[PDB]
Parts: C-alpha cells; sequence; structure tokens
C-alpha cells in the first residue's frame, strides 16, 4: 500500500 | 511546572523518538522512545497520563495503543483498537478516549470508537456522516467535534465540521469553516475551537479561525507565521501552541504559540534539533 496519507495520494 | 511531550512522527520518516520541551528552561530533551517507530497517531492526555493511539509505522498503519508512565519514564500496551487508524484525531469526553476517522491503508473512516481504562477495553459509537482522514479534533462543553479533513469517497479536503453527543449519540454537521483545511491543527482553548493551517491538495495553509459553540460561528483570527499541516496541537496556560508539521516538502523544527487576548502568534525561542510532521502533542506535569 502506499505509504503517503491518503490525502496524498 | 509543566512540559510539552511531543510523540512520534516523521523527520523524515516514521520515528521513535518522544520529546519533552521545559518550558522554564527553554530545553528540548529525550524521553522515553516509543516501542516501535510511529506517525500520524492520536495523542491525548487522559487521567493523569499521555495516551498514544495508532498511526503509522513506516509501513502499514496500525491499531496500538500505548500509555506512558512518567514516574518510570516507561511505555506500556494497552488495549488495540478494532480498526487500524492513522491520520486519527483523539480525544477526551467524560474519561473516555475517542479514536475518530483516520485511514486504515485502504480506505478513510467515518468510524469512531471510543476506550474505557477503568475496563481497558475499545467499543464503537455512532460513525461520522463523511469519512475523514487527517481530521483534527476538539472537546468544548460536552461536545465532540471533528474539524475538516479529506474524503477520499468524494477526493475532497473538508470544510465541513461535525458534532457529536454521547448523550444522543448523533453526529451532527454544524457550520461550515471558511475553507478548506485537511490536517488542519486543530484545538481547543477557553471555550473556543481552533482550526490552524491544514491544506486543500497543493496549498497549504498559514490562516486560522476559531468556532464559538455558544453562536455556531467560525471567524477569522491571525495568521501563524508559517505555513503548516499536520502540525500537533495543545492548549497551555491561556495559550495555543502549535508544533512542527510540514508544508508539504518540509518538515518544520518551530513552534509557534497564540495569545487570542492579543491575537497575536510567537514563536518559541528554541527549535525541535531536527523537522518533525504528524507528531502528536500533549502538555503535562514535570
Ligand atoms: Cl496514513
Amino acid at each position: 500500500e502506499p505509504e503517503e496519507p491518503e490525502a496524498d495520494q | 511546572p509543566k512540559v510539552m511531550i511531543v510523540v512520534g512522527g516523521q523527520a523524515p520518516k516514521a520515528i521513535r523518538s518522544v520529546e519533552c520541551y521545559d518550558f522554564e528552561e527553554d530545553r528540548w530533551d529525550q524521553i522515553a522512545e516509543l516501542p516501535s517507530r510511529r506517525c500520524r497517531a492520536g495523542v491525548v492526555f487522559m487521567a493523569g497520563h499521555v495516551y498514544a493511539v495508532g498511526g503509522f509505522n513506516g509501513s502499514l498503519r496500525v491499531r496500538t495503543v500505548d500509555v506512558y508512565d512518567g514516574v518510570k519514564d516507561q511505555w506500556t500496551s494497552i488495549a488495540s483498537m478494532q480498526e487500524r487508524r492513522s491520520t486519527l484525531g483523539a480525544a477526551v469526553l467524560n474519561d473516555l478516549l475517542y479514536a475518530v476517522g483516520g485511514f486504515d491503508g485502504s480506505t478513510g473512516l467515518a468510524s469512531v470508537e471510543a476506550y474505557s481504562y477503568k475496563t481497558n477495553e475499545w467499543f464503537f459509537v455512532a460513525p461520522m456522516n463523511t469519512r475523514r482522514s487527517s481530521v483534527g479534533v476538539g472537546v468544548v462543553e460536552g461536545k465532540l467535534y471533528a474539524v475538516g479533513g479529506y474524503d477520499g469517497a468524494s477526493r475532497q479536503c473538508l470544510s465541513t465540521v461535525e458534532q457529536y453527543n454521547p448523550a444522543t449519540n448523533e453526529w451532527i454537521y454544524v457550520a461550515d469553516m471558511s475553507t478548506r483545511r485537511s490536517g488542519a491543527g486543530v484545538g481547543v482553548l477557553s471555550g473556543q475551537l481552533y482550526a490552524t493551517g491544514g491544506h486543500d491538495g497543493p496549498l497549504v495553509r498559514k490562516s486560522v479561525e476559531v468556532y464559538d459553540p455558544g453562536t455556531n460561528t467560525w471567524k477569522q483570527v491571525a495568521d501563524m507565521n508559517m505555513c503548516r499541516r499536520n502540525a500537533g496541537v495543545c492548549a497551555v496556560n491561556g495559550l495555543l501552541y502549535v508544533v512542527g508539521g510540514d508544508d508539504g516538502s518540509c518538515n518544520l523544527a518551530s513552534v509557534e504559540y497564540y495569545n487570542p487576548v492579543t491575537d497575536k502568534w510567537t514563536l518559541l525561542p528554541t527549535n525541535m534539533s531536527t523537522g518533525r510532521s504528524y507528531a502528536g502533542v500533549a502538555v503535562i506535569h514535570k
């Protein structure tokens, strides 16, 4: 899963 | 003599570090590290102890919960949440610790759960009307507020604000903020609810607005000195402290505090030793 916060994906 | 505790964060990866700012001595010191690397956790002071809730370990979102013993300088594990939550809001209302929204690695959460330290158990309460990750929370006059955040269902940073009453077990919308704020630094000072900074997509804010529950009205107050999102927030001695955060690129080492009487933001005279974002913050006695 992407490591970034959701808002940054 | 109070100190400010800053728990985990990104610098620039998830860290174990827990720092303490000593107000009277104007000095940062390391205290006991978290058992594992953590950022994007919720932090609260409840019934004499600091709690650290959920977050992200650099690879996975977690449901772990730890409590800090200042006497022994030791973290302990307590009951894990039902859901993995990262970038959640954490608040204390009637001696229950509420874990609000967040992100579990796949989906943003509208769900909310509450923790009793007397029974060491988590249970669900009513879910929010909107899923909210990077959500700030605050408690005023027996109500819990969820402020802004990010809704992955609509892919929007949010200006909406919801209010929870444990007596009704219901969330309702209250007045919208003037501006969309995901990752706002949210806190309560003298009965007022503050929404500081945050972002809307690539646009990070230095603006601040404040909500009076008695009038259901938001008003703008002075800008912070710096654009910040994902800053930690705590209130102490009539002042609102905003700690670290990022501008979307750099993690900030600075701290600034708001005086609502003079409507001024002032930088702490001594920065943290390194920039740090998505760190939770609490104030305790030394
Ligand atoms: Cl996350």
